[PDB]
């Protein structure tokens, strides 16, 4: 019994963490098989920022200007292209330890979990959801860029590579394939991180996973249908509740016998009237970073 | 601006 933020194990990933140095600029690299994916601002310089072009920068670069280490052991950049925002080192080793993997892009309000990177040596792994406003509020420091997100299918789902930290304190990164999760840039130009809202059918998840764990105080008579749910959600700041949601959350009404619409109905009373001073689960605010499979996963 | 987490890290133009 029991749920907690729980992180899938991150032992496949930190035996493909290394090191990347162009000159003074140092971050973390992915190293799989015999490819290094890391962010291509590491080609640059802080000057460079401001409005930098990565096409001549690549050009200048040769093999040389790229020190890739693997714990102790050095790898030898035998060639360099640029997919996207993200640069791809060719190396004379395979890495003996890539596992089975594939690299997705994840939709807004899926979560993955995080093995934050310091000189390409793994420090701690956590749990993170897209926010609908394609950023994560994730936990980096200097030296993070290139730290990622992954899911595990024995198979790694890689899903979320670091970029960069926005002003309100939030993160913005690209998948393995180089493409900016939002409207991000990695440049130095002014950007906004978008109003949010609240992912409802990560509430939804988090409630059965309360029902599953014996707190139902909330549980109401009450039904409602789809569209008028929608209504009260969205005054709410809350995400709309689909179709494809309510189908996801099938395994949780199931195990509790509650149909989509009660819980909608008891969620709905909630957001009116909030919880009078009452944790579910220990928390007093409602929950949006568990997908329906998160709480399958800990509650099977 | 936005911070850039090299090293090392781009900063804030900011300054």
């Amino acid at each position: 019994s029991g749920f907690r933020k729980m992180a899938f194990p991150s032992g496949k990933v930190e035996g493909c963490m290394v090191q990347v140095t162009c000159g003074t600029t140092t971050l973390n690299g992915l190293w799989l098989d015999d490819v290094v994916y890391c962010p291509r601002h590491v080609i640059c310089t802080s000057e460079d920022m401001l409005n930098p072009n990565y096409e001549d920068l690549l050009i200048r670069k040769s093999n040389h200007n790229f020190l890739v280490q693997a714990g102790n052991v050095q790898l030898r950049v035998i060639g360099h292209s640029m997919q996207n925002c993200v640069l791809k080192l060719k190396v004379d080793t395979a890495n003996p330890k890539t596992p089975k993997y594939k690299f997705v892009r994840i939709q807004p309000g899926q979560t993955f979990s995080v093995l934050a990177c310091y000189n390409g040596s793994p420090s701690g792994v956590y749990q993170c959801a897209m926010r609908p406003n394609f950023t994560i509020k994730g936990s980096f420091l200097n030296g993070s860029c290139g730290s990622v997100g992954f899911n595990i299918d024995d198979c790694v789902s890689f899903c979320y590579m670091h970029h960069m930290e926005l002003p309100t304190g939030v993160h913005a990164g690209t998948d393995l394939e180089g493409n900016f999760y939002g409207p991000f840039v990695d440049r130095q130009t002014a950007q906004a991180a978008g109003t949010d809202t609240t992912i409802t059918v990560n509430v939804l998840a988090w409630l059965y996973a309360a029902v599953i764990n014996g707190d139902r105080w909330f549980l109401n008579r009450f039904t409602t249908t789809l569209n008028d749910f929608n209504l009260v959600a969205m005054k709410y700041n809350y995400e709309p509740l689909t179709q494809d949601h309510v189908d996801i959350l099938g395994p949780l009404s199931a195990q509790t016998g509650i149909a989509v619409l009660d819980m909608c109905a008891s969620l709905k009373e909630l957001l009116q009237n909030g919880m009078n001073g009452r944790t579910i689960l220990g928390s007093a605010l409602l929950e949006d970073e568990f997908t329906p499979f998160d709480v399958v996963r800990q509650c099977s | 601006x936005v911070t850039f987490h090299t090293x090392x890290p781009f900063l804030x133009p900011x300054g």
